[PDB]
């Protein structure tokens, strides 16, 4: 399987809570019918943040 | 018991809680099945009730259908504690009681508030797998039948806002929906609990109208916001989730008011952004007390309207 590469997300929207985090796209391998995982994480100055309460 | 409302509990204890307050308290608490999440871990509330003749009106209380934001599920279990020690001798708690019942969901989001301990503490959404389980999680504030995927909830399953396949798609959502309309008639009050930001929200997110009862809500919403600062000088803003929080929609908050009952608020708990969703234990018995005045406020105002 051809696991997606890590990018930054395509047009992620705001991040309220964090308004200047940054959204990237990663994906993982994983035992699944296409063989790879994928979500959303957002990081501020070297950790991970969430954007919503 | 031995079990300390100080500290955050895992699912396993709470289970065990349930199951142990319930017993204890067994002339006033019932347990009741709710359904099951998407890996099949029940979902209960707890139903205080003073037994008499009278017909009761309900209070509905959730915690934790966002995963990571522990302090909620924490108030949850001191809220249902403080009733069921002082049922009997407070004549505050005795008086609502002569009236009202209280349902009380500790944790709706139970895959996601397991997930949040066993492997990523920052998890929001649930459980459930989509695309062939290449992406996991509905946001389940933004899955009911609210204006349902209008605007702020995405589609994109990777989101962390995604709000399902459908309306009320989740298996969570929908043993939360189908009871709610249930007892809709009977409902006075419903109060949804989330962290962070300190914020007592009224309808709407979805839109910048405000209900037909507004001032009564934000009336309401002040008075509880003043006593809650009088414990410890913690500020909490009250507004409609539009104006002073960010645009939603599938929220159950808005659900619940749309569907007709009367009062419908989310409580952001603290703090303010200090720590975030990982607030330390050491907050957690100062935050249940200044929110159980807030919430005791609440219910004060709703008793009076009626008896
Ligand atoms: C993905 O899941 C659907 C079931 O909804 C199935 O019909 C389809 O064949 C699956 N695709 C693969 C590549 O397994
Ligand atoms: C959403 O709510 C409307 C009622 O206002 C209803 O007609 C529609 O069937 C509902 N959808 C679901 C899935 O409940
Ligand atoms: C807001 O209220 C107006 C009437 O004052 C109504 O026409 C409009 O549809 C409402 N908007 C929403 C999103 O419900
Ligand atoms: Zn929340």
């Amino acid at each position: 399987f051809h696991v997606p590469d890590d990018r930054p997300c395509i047009n992620p929207g705001r991040c309220p809570l964090v308004p200047d985090a940054t959204c990237t796209f990663v994906c993982k391998a994983a035992d699944n019918d296409f063989g790879y995982e994928c979500q959303h994480v957002w990081t501020f100055e070297g950790q991970r943040v969430g954007c919503y309460a | 018991e031995t079990y300390s409302y100080n500290i955050y509990h895992p699912m396993g204890e709470i289970y065990e809680w349930m199951r142990e307050i319930s017993e204890k308290y067994k002339e006033v608490v019932t347990q009741h099945f709710l359904g099951v999440t998407y890996e099949t871990h029940p979902i209960y509330y707890l139903k205080i009730s003073q037994p008499s003749g009278n017909p009761k009106k309900i209070i509905w209380m959730d915690c934790g259908i966002h995963a990571r934001e522990w302090i909620a599920p924490a108030f949850c279990q001191w809220f249902v504690k403080e009733i069921l020690q002082n049922h009997k001798d407070n004549s505050r708690i005795r008086k609502l009681l002569r009236n009202l019942d209280f349902y009380v969901l500790p944790v709706l989001n139970i895959d996601g508030y397991i997930y949040t301990w066993t492997t990523d503490r920052l998890w929001r959404k649930s459980r459930s797998p989509h695309n062939n389980g290449t992406c996991f999680g509905t946001d389940l504030n933004r899955n009911f039948n609210a204006s349902w995927c209008s605007i702020g909830a995405s589609r994109n399953c990777q989101d962390q806002t995604f709000c399902g396949t459908g309306p009320v798609s989740e298996p969570e959502t929908k043993a939360v929906a189908s009871f709610i309309e249930s007892k809709k008639d009977d409902i006075l009050c419903f109060l949804t609990m989330h962290s962070y930001g300190q914020l007592i929200l009224t309808p709407y997110g979805y839109t910048k109208n405000k209900s037909s009862n507004h001032p009564e809500m934000i009336q309401v919403g002040q008075k509880a916001a003043n006593a809650l600062k009088a414990k410890y000088g913690t500020n909490y803003r009250v507004g409609s989730s539009a104006d002073i929080l960010y645009a939603s929609s599938g929220s159950s908050r808005d659900w619940a008011r749309d569907i007709g009952i009367p009062f419908s608020y989310t409580f952001e708990l603290r703090d303010s952004g200090t720590y975030g969703f990982v607030l330390p234990e050491a907050q957690i018995q100062p935050t249940c007390e200044e929110t159980m005045e807030a919430v005791l406020s609440v219910l004060d105002d709703v008793y009076a309207k009626h008896w």
